[PDB]
């Protein structure tokens, strides 16, 4: 019997190198705009929101509303994404710039800074996973700056 | 999909044979390892394993101790794992005799190091602490191993015994005459802004209130003097920028009838505690109030 | 007195090896043995090429 | 072209406690209720011989000596790991194509290899624990020869 | 692996995979013949001893 999952289909042709790149990310946190059963690859990541005249705080506001999900399995023609539920344990990848410790409380932030899956005009922009005090420090420093 | 597929009620997790039995049956091969029953396979509680030096493990040999993570302000150990009892030393709420007793208990280099690190920096206490959960195991040694639950009940391997949560009697706090049937338990740290330095009070509160605003209104009623001290320091001592008068963290829920009084014995010394018999942990973060 | 091989051994590539050499520049010796053991379910081949 | 001349795997060799000559020092017994046992002990009763003394000397009174010996416990452990990919393909059949059969076979062989490796490790660990206990109780040559 | 005592660190499962490659070294030797030798090998003149 299967677990419940969300299917993502890439609307672009993928080489073996691209799918080999994807399977490296088999536990990364991917934000998704809506809880929907089948989605197209454009909806993945933060690239859909990127703008020239807007910056960090609007991205923070948008990330508040997005649905977080974990990439579960990579296959030809499709990707399996699992939406976590409250109170259960999961494996996540430290894509952030900072090492973690046991007992840390993590929060998600827009990325500030290797590139992943450069398709014709779309990129897989994953968010930052950071311990809470660092996020507070970053917010205050940026606001003062 | 078909009608029989929809009608079919789900498989019982207990009547299906596990993966290892499945493989052995598939090959029809024997193995020395007993495999028919997997232990902890039906524990819904979430647990973690923590290493801690010999000096710090005292009164945490018995299950039910609350486990905190403290910051050292250093790179060599980075973090240490301490119990609520050790924080009993620093708290002003604890009485003199109990302070002397559990100060005589923790006469080890590691515990004294923890106290020096706690008092050394300029930060408030709650910024240096992170709560992990309740412990239920011990394997003693020069470095001891503790397993702590962070979501669930406290019980041993077969659930043949459920463990309580132990709170020292000076830290226990109630604000209602007749208890509600369901009780939530909170951790409170409150700062008194006297002249020389802040003296922190540490409490564990059992309450029927789940709403944040009502609870904080009751707390502000109970801690008026400390709020007055906060404002007084703000007036008399500029360029000192205090934050907060207290923080409140939620951790757990238990039934009112499970609450009992008891004592703990360690090296033929008796410490008196409040005992929450069927406590189950549910951690929150520190929310601050003024 | 000791028994020794009287002549050299001979190694020959299969037509499947010819197809794989043309298409992928690669050869897997005893390709058919690998195929048969993989589809049958045995993990171990009897000997190397 | 490039050529691959065979693929080889480690033919691991198996070790058993009862086959080792170190087992000669042991008297191995299996006991299913051992986990419930707290402590075990044996008790000894000794009465000493004595010799009649002559006139003017103190006589040796008869004496009996009781001693008891206790058992010590030393559990051993080792983990093994399975991946979620192994677990899903162990008990699932997607359309039953030959690739799916290959993956099912691979999951089954993975878990079987893990079980065999862990059983061998348990045998080796038993030998290791017994040897450590023997070394712990054994004094050096100069002590015993002086005695 | 060897099972460890309680409290000691345990041994993780480890898979090691290794590849090994071949080498090449050819050999050669010449021999030579004279023009007269080839002439008398290929053709014959008025038959005589």
């Amino acid at each position: 019997a299967m677990e419940a999952n969300i299917f993502c289909t890439f609307d672009h042709k993928l080489s073996i190198a691209d799918v080999g790149k994807l399977t490296k990310l088999v536990a990364a946190v991917v934000p998704i705009p809506q809880r929907l059963h089948l989605i197209k690859h454009y909806q993945l990541g933060l690239h859909q929101f990127v703008d020239h005249t807007r910056g960090y705080v609007r991205l923070r506001g948008l990330l508040r509303n997005m649905t977080l999900t974990l990439m579960r399995r990579v296959e030809g023609n499709q990707i399996l994404l699992h939406v976590p539920t409250h109170g259960l344990l999961y494996t996540v990848l430290n894509t952030g710039p900072v090492t973690w410790e046991k007992g840390d409380a993590l929060c998600v932030l827009p990325p500030l800074f290797e590139n992943l899956l450069t398709l014709g005009q779309w990129e897989l922009v994953l968010p930052w996973i950071v311990p809470m005090p660092l996020a507070l420090e970053i917010n205050q420093r940026l606001l003062i700056m | 999909m078909d009608a029989r597929a929809v009608a079919k009620r789900p498989r019982d997790p207990a009547d299906e044979d596990n993966e290892l039995v499945t493989a052995l049956k598939a090959k029809r091969e024997v193995n020395t390892i007993s495999v028919r029953y997997l232990y902890h396979a039906d524990h819904q509680a979430l647990t973690a394993r923590f290493f801690v030096p010999e000096g710090l493990v005292e009164f945490e040999a018995q299950p039910g101790a609350l486990l905190i993570r403290m910051e050292t302000g250093c790179d060599s150990p980075r973090h240490l794992y301490i119990s609520l009892y050790l924080l009993g030393i620093r708290a002003s709420n604890v009485s003199a005799s109990t302070r002397c007793l559990l100060e005589s208990v923790y006469t080890a280099s590691a515990a004294r190091a923890a106290l020096q690190w706690l008092d050394l920096g300029p930060h408030l206490l709650h910024r240096r602490l992170e709560t992990l959960g309740c412990v239920k195991t011990v394997s003693l040694g020069i470095t001891s191993l503790l397993t702590c639950v962070m979501r669930g009940y406290l019980y041993n391997t077969l659930k043949t015994e459920v463990f309580a949560l132990m709170i020292p009697k000076d830290m226990y706090l109630t604000w209602e005459e007749t208890r509600g049937r369901l009780q939530y338990v909170y951790l409170i740290i409150v700062y008194d802004y006297d002249g020389p330095e802040t003296r922190p009070g540490i409490y564990v509160l059992t309450s029927s209130i789940a709403h944040w605003q009502t609870l904080v209104d009751v707390a502000r009623g109970k801690f008026a003097r400390e709020r007055c001290s906060f404002v007084n320091r703000r007036i008399t001592r500029p360029r000192q920028i205090p934050l907060c008068t207290g923080v409140i963290q939620k951790l757990g829920w238990c039934l009112a009838d499970d609450i009992h009084t008891s004592f703990l014995v360690h090296k033929e010394l008796k410490l008196s505690v409040v005992r929450l018999d069927n406590f189950s942990v549910e951690l929150g973060d520190f929310r601050e109030f003024v | 007195t000791v028994s020794a091989p009287a002549t050299y051994g001979n190694f020959v590539l299969s037509p499947e090896n010819a197809v794989t050499a043309i298409s992928y520049h690669s050869i897997l010796a005893d390709f058919n043995s690998y195929k048969a053991h993989l589809t049958s379910g045995q993990p171990h081949l009897p000997n190397d090429s | 072209f490039e050529a691959i001349f065979g693929t080889f795997c480690n033919r691991l060799e198996w070790v058993y406690f009862l086959t080792s000559g170190l087992a000669a020092a042991a008297h191995a017994i299996k006991f299913h209720d051992l986990n419930k046992l707290t402590t075990g002990k044996m008790l000894f009763h000794v009465q000493v011989p004595r010799v009649a003394s002559g006139a003017g000397l103190p006589t040796s009174r008869q004496t009996t000596i009781m001693v008891t010996k206790y058992s010590e416990k030393s559990p051993i452990t080792i983990p093994f790991e399975l991946s979620a990919a192994c677990l899903t393909y162990l008990r699932e059949t997607f359309e039953g194509t030959i690739l799916d059969k290959i993956l099912n076979v691979e999951a089954m062989h993975t878990v079987l290899r893990a079980l065999k490796n862990t059983a061998d490790a348990m045998e080796r660990g038993l030998i290791h624990s017994f040897l450590q206990t023997l070394l712990r109780k054994a004094p050096p040559y100069f002590v015993v020869q002086t005695l």
